[PDB]
RNA sequence: AGUCGC
């Protein structure tokens, strides 16, 4: 067996299930019933050549919904389940579709318009704004600019031009990883001034450009 | 502009009480520059969202949930020209929906709602930019507005009662040009009254006053109907031309 | 400013004697970003190359935005993925009980045979629409995004509403076929109900 | 008017004289006929000029 | 009996949390699917040509069995919910949430006309002049 | 005042429709079209547009030629409620004051008002920090 | 300019490869009327049947004869178009059309260069040409056009 | 440019 296999047991039982459409508020109420172990009861009353189905809410949860039956003949509805154990099973076929009708559509609306208002309120602010004077206080410089100054003002700034040999070693070390590099990268990896890194690269190496002044330098590989 | 004869220059039939009949320039731009009617109003636009919720809750079935091979009998419903769904009982829906409009659960000035029976379509419009006008409602072959509403309007001289209250009685409605095609509209209370076998009895709206079809400048000109029609158009230009 | 009403299909009999009828839909979310999208479904008439069908006056094609070449409506349906000819017929005309409607579409089905899968149909629209690109698959992905974003944008802007677009495009062909039977009035150019 | 009313009033023909005054509908249909005369003057003027 | 007069009444339960996601598998009635004649099925996400957004691939029985394509609905509901009402051995009702709505449609076991060759070119030449033979040359 | 029972006299004449018309202009007035649209334009549309969906983020390049550690910094900008102050004018002195349309015409000013917006800065980098968020009204 | 298209009420195409047992049992006596008509190559002519119905009112105005129309179409198309017609003794008027082939050469040599489109499909092109191009007494191209006037 | 004049 594998996770790509679909269990047909449900289908093999030919198990039928009911399909009911319900308004979000009723299911939201169920959503905050959590695990009370019920949300209501379903009542079915049958007569000669007629059937009446209805639902009653739990009185505790409230702190009559008639059902309208629906055609399913035009679609072969079925249900499958995607398990948290990553297992798939075909649970049953829809033998009936139906719609849960409100007890009153008319007065409800008062609540509904209010209901719509509660989910739907981007109170476009607009309340104008009278007259403001916060075109900002002007310090001596940007706060962050001072942060930038402080960073610049921490050790890094001047560079260690002294000791050519260690810098020579660093170039050799560059040559240990790859045959060519960007001079922008070469100053970054060496922490030395450009005019000097050039002065050295003139001494022990060569250069090679490509396309639009895109240049790389190499310690004369042989 | 400048060399092109056309039919969008000639006054069109639908411009009845929507755009002034005789108030467009006498130069080359004739009929292309029109002037709004006096009673005419223009929809400011609104979100379709509330209507979609009421419909789905009422009994509109969703598109991908239905079975295509079973829709021939059903009426297609559209909102802002977007095909939202289908319905198998459009007559109860239209009657109920208008009732909501009279009660203002959807904005009058906004929602236009039209049914094209011979095609089984229901178009609803809530986009900005539609030209519409106020009309009186008539019901059961007679006017729904009664003189008691008039006595409140006299009362306005010292009371908060207003034209908005009048719309809230649901005795007047707003009708855009697309919807105005499907109404049966009496010219004047007089005619809607005398009727027995005179013409018909199916009216649904009535005109608040027929001389309202004129635009701003055309209303200055007195007895405009005893004048030859282009004569009225020259006056609308010249009246606008006078000083004072 | 007076303009033509967005988001609504209307049928016209223009000058060009090779277009019998055409269905126009201007489809911007003016409440979105205000582009345009001007889908045309046009019914070709007068001709037939040679001994093809002795009457080409039913070869219904489709203009699409940013497409360098006219394509037959059926390709777009293939591109929506509904390969089943019965299903395309269901989107076009939900009353297959009338033989006359069924015959009216049939030569447009006959054209459809050269392309019979969504990917290749996408490769057709890509190459007929874009700059040349032998990448094939990108031509398919770009075209996929056009059908998603550019065509009838008022009906949606994502995968999750790709089905909804299929009915609406199909409704235009239906709205067009009705005029082509002539049991449907030809829509006026200047009716005020069709103004904004 | 009612749908399909070819009778002379719903479709064109005005009964009254300029002295009696035109009824509202009669008035508007007259303006349609007067517009043809205004437009034709402008269009004809350009074409003969050329 | 129910044919004359009957009344039934069953409690309805909602578990705080399901142990598995509940999904809908819809077919076209025109395909007249009968699971009675299914013996095996495989169901896997098509994913190789580029996971939980990706379409479904339904493979029935063996390789020679019918294959179907499953397409995800944009959302289960846009302003409501869909719930399954199920019969339990105690005699109650049990209600389960829908997590996804998928559309499933048929595919041909072996058709494939292909346009990559020069079918498009043949179209340039298409005077409705052939139909069978091109299907044979394949 | 009404009840629709003792009433027997619905009739109403010319004298009275003009009462209804007067009430239409008393409420609306002749230029209610222009004004209603502009008002809706501010009350809705300029808000709708900044409340769009283009929150911008920017990630500068890091670990050039070498780096390792942990941060290529990342910044995101968001926009909130929009404010509009009644139409103001600033003299060359710099001191703002209310404008009035008659003044605006004589001195040839433009009768406009200043617009403000709430902006957010949001430093959710690769790990070191995420909450440092600040609101502005600019 | 009267085209056959103006005169025609309707057209129908049937598969009726056995005239002696035609698909319209009511049509059967007219087949009895035609058996001396090339009986040897009825095994050679095509099995597809074209059937046309004509308006009596158009036929009266143009004061035509069925033999005039049959002679017109046969003459216009050529020997290939094998025509027979119903009896004049009816208020209705119908014409039955089959196509003859090239007989001897159709023995399938290389592959029969036609690309093997169905003969019926060729028949619709025949009917197309037949409606639009056929000009019985339609001596020219004057649209449909006429009227007659008395001048005093 | 648009408005406008005959």
């Amino acid at each position: 067996a594998e996770r790509g296999e679909l269990d047909l047991t449900g289908a093999k039982q030919n198990t039928g299930v009911w399909l009911v459409k319900v308004p979000k508020y009723l299911s939201q109420q169920w959503a905050k019933a959590s695990g009370r172990g019920e949300v209501g009861k379903l009542r079915i009353a049958k007569t000669q050549g007629r059937t009446e189905v209805s639902f009653t809410l739990n009185e505790d949860l409230a702190n009559e919904h008639p059902f309208v039956l629906q055609s399913v003949g035009g679609q072969t509805l079925t249900v499958f389940t995607e398990s948290s154990s990553d297992k798939l099973s075909l649970e049953g076929i829809v033998v009936q579709r139906a719609e849960c009708r409100p007890a009153a559509s008319e007065n409800y609306m008062r609540l509904k318009r209010l209901q719509i208002e509660e989910s739907s309120k981007p109170v476009r602010l607009s309340q104008q704004l009278d007259k403001v004077v916060t075109t900002n206080y002007k310090p001596v410089a940007n706060h962050q600019y001072n942060i930038e100054y402080e960073r610049k003002k921490k050790e890094d700034g001047k560079r260690a031009r002294a000791d050519k040999q260690h810098v020579l070693d660093m170039l050799f070390s560059a040559f240990e990883k790859h045959q060519y590099y960007n001079l922008k990268d070469l100053v970054d990896i060496t922490k030395q001034p450009v005019v000097y890194l050039k002065e050295i690269l003139k001494e022990i190496g060569v250069q090679n450009v490509k396309g639009i002044h895109k240049n790389t330098w190499e310690l004369k590989p042989e | 502009r400048d060399g092109k004869l056309a039919k969008p220059r000639q006054l069109h039939n639908t411009l009845w009480g929507m755009v002034c009949p005789a108030e467009t320039p006498e130069g080359h731009a004739v009929g292309l520059v029109k002037n709004l009617a006096l009673m005419a109003y223009i929809s400011v636009g609104s979100q379709p969202s509330p209507i979609l919720e009421f419909l789905e809750e009422w009994s509109m079935e969703n598109l991908e949930e239905i079975s295509p091979a079973a829709i021939a009998d059903a009426t297609k419903i559209f909102v802002n020209g977007c095909w939202v769904g289908i319905h198998k009982d459009p007559e109860q829906l239209m009657n109920t929906l208008r009732k909501l409009r009279r009660q203002m659960d959807i904005i009058v000035s906004e929602v236009s709602m039209i049914r094209d029976i011979r095609e089984r379509e229901i178009r609803i419009y809530t986009d900005a930019g539609r030209i519409c006008r106020p009309l009186l409602i008539v019901e059961k072959q007679k006017l729904l507005l009664k003189k008691r509403h008039i006595d409140q309007l006299k009362e306005r001289e010292y009371n908060n009662y207003s034209w908005q209250d009048l719309v809230a009685s649901g005795v007047v409605e707003y009708i855009d040009t697309l919807e105005e095609e499907t109404v049966m509209l009496a010219m004047t209370p007089d005619d809607l009254q005398e009727k027995e076998v005179a013409y018909c009895s199916t009216y649904t709206h009535c005109e608040i006053h027929p001389s309202m079809i004129l635009g701003v400048c055309a209303s200055i000109i007195p007895f405009p109907d005893h004048n030859q029609s282009p004569r009225n158009t020259y006056q609308s230009a010249m009246g606008k031309q006078a000083m004072g | 400013q007076e303009k033509m009403a967005t988001n609504t299909v209307y049928v016209f009999a223009k000058k060009d004697s090779k277009y019998a009828y055409t269905g126009e839909c201007r489809s911007c979310l003016e409440n979105s970003s205000r582009p345009t999208s001007t889908i045309w479904v046009s019914m070709l008439a007068r001709g037939g190359q040679g001994a093809k069908k002795s009457a080409i006056g039913q070869r219904i094609v489709a203009t699409l935005p940013y497409i360098k070449q006219e394509v037959p409506i059926i390709i777009v349906f293939r591109a929506l993925g509904f390969v089943s000819d019965r299903d395309i017929l269901e989107h076009i005309i939900y009353d297959f009980e009338d033989p006359e409607m069924m015959e009216m579409v049939k030569p447009s089905l006959d054209e459809a045979f050269v392309i019979q899968e969504q990917n290749v149909a996408l490769n057709f629209i890509g190459s007929r629409g874009a700059k040349p690109g032998v990448t094939k698959e990108k031509r398919i992905k770009y075209a996929k995004e056009v059908l998603q974003k550019e065509m009838l944008p008022h009906v949606g802007v994502s995968d999750f509403c790709e089905t909804k677009k299929a009915y609406f495009l199909g409704y235009m062909v239906h709205r067009l076929l009705l005029a082509a039977l002539g049991r449907r009035e030809l829509d006026d150019r200047d009716h005020y109900g069709n103004k904004r | 008017f009612i749908k399909d009313d070819y009778g002379p009033e719903s479709r064109g023909f005005v009964e009254n004289s300029y002295l009696a005054g035109l009824t509202p509908t009669e008035f508007f249909f007259h303006a349609m006929g007067g517009r043809e005369g205004l437009i034709d003057t402008a269009v004809k003027t350009a074409e003969t000029g050329y | 009996g129910p044919s004359s007069q009957n009344v039934t009444e069953y409690v309805v339960r909602v578990p705080k949390n399901t142990t598995k996601k509940y999904n809908i598998m819809a077919f076209n009635a025109a395909d007249k699917v009968n699971f009675a004649t299914w013996n095996q099925a495989r169901l896997e996400r098509d994913l190789s040509n580029k996971p939980e957004d990706q379409p479904w691939l339904l493979r029935v029985n063996g390789k020679s069995g019918r294959k179907f394509k499953g397409i995800k609905k944009g959302g289960v509901t846009e302003n409501t919910s869909y719930y399954i009402f199920t019969q339990c051995p105690d005699g109650a009702f049990e209600a389960f949430p829908v997590h996804n709505w998928y559309n499933f449609t048929p595919l041909a076991r072996h058709r494939t006309l292909t346009a990559e060759e020069a079918e498009e070119e043949w179209e340039r030449r298409n005077k409705v002049l052939n139909h069978f033979s091109i299907m044979q040359q394949r | 005042y009404d009840e629709d029972d003792d009433e027997i006299t619905p009739d109403l004449w010319q004298e009275a429709c003009w009462i209804v018309i007067s009430s239409y202009f008393d409420e609306k007035g002749l230029v209610r079209q222009q004004l209603d649209s502009f008002d809706e334009f501010i009350q809705m549309s300029v808000q709708r547009i900044v409340e769009d969906a283009p929150p911008i983020d920017l990630q500068a390049e890091a670990q050039h030629a070498s780096g390792e550690v942990e941060e290529p910094p990342r910044y995101l900008l968001k926009f909130e409620q929009i404010y509009l102050s009644k139409p103001t004018h600033w003299e060359r002195d710099g001191a703002p004051s209310p404008m009035m349309p008659n003044e605006a015409r004589l001195r040839n000013l433009t009768y406009s008002a200043p617009l403000y917006v709430d902006i957010t800065k949001t430093v959710i980098k690769e790990g070191e920090e995420q909450l440092q968020t600040q609101h502005q009204k600019t | 300019h009267t085209t056959l298209r103006k005169v025609t009420a309707n057209t129908a195409i049937y598969y009726d490869p056995n005239p002696q047992s035609t698909v319209v049992a009511e049509d059967q006596e007219w087949v009895n009327v035609y058996y001396e008509m090339p009986d040897f190559d009825v095994a050679r002519i095509s099995p597809w049947l074209l059937r046309v119905e004509l308006d009596r009112k158009h036929m009266t105005d143009r004061k035509l004869t069925m033999e005039q129309i049959a002679e017109k179409i046969n003459a216009g198309f050529g020997d290939d178009l094998n025509c027979i017609f119903n009896d004049d003794n009816a208020e209705k008027l119908v014409l039955r059309i089959r196509i003859m082939n090239s007989d001897e050469n159709k023995m399938q040599e290389e592959e029969e260069v036609v690309d093997k489109m169905d003969d019926d499909v060729f028949l619709r092109c025949i009917e197309s040409n037949m409606l639009t191009d056929m000009t019985l007494q339609g001596i020219e191209q004057i649209s449909k056009v006429y009227m007659h006037l008395p001048q005093t």
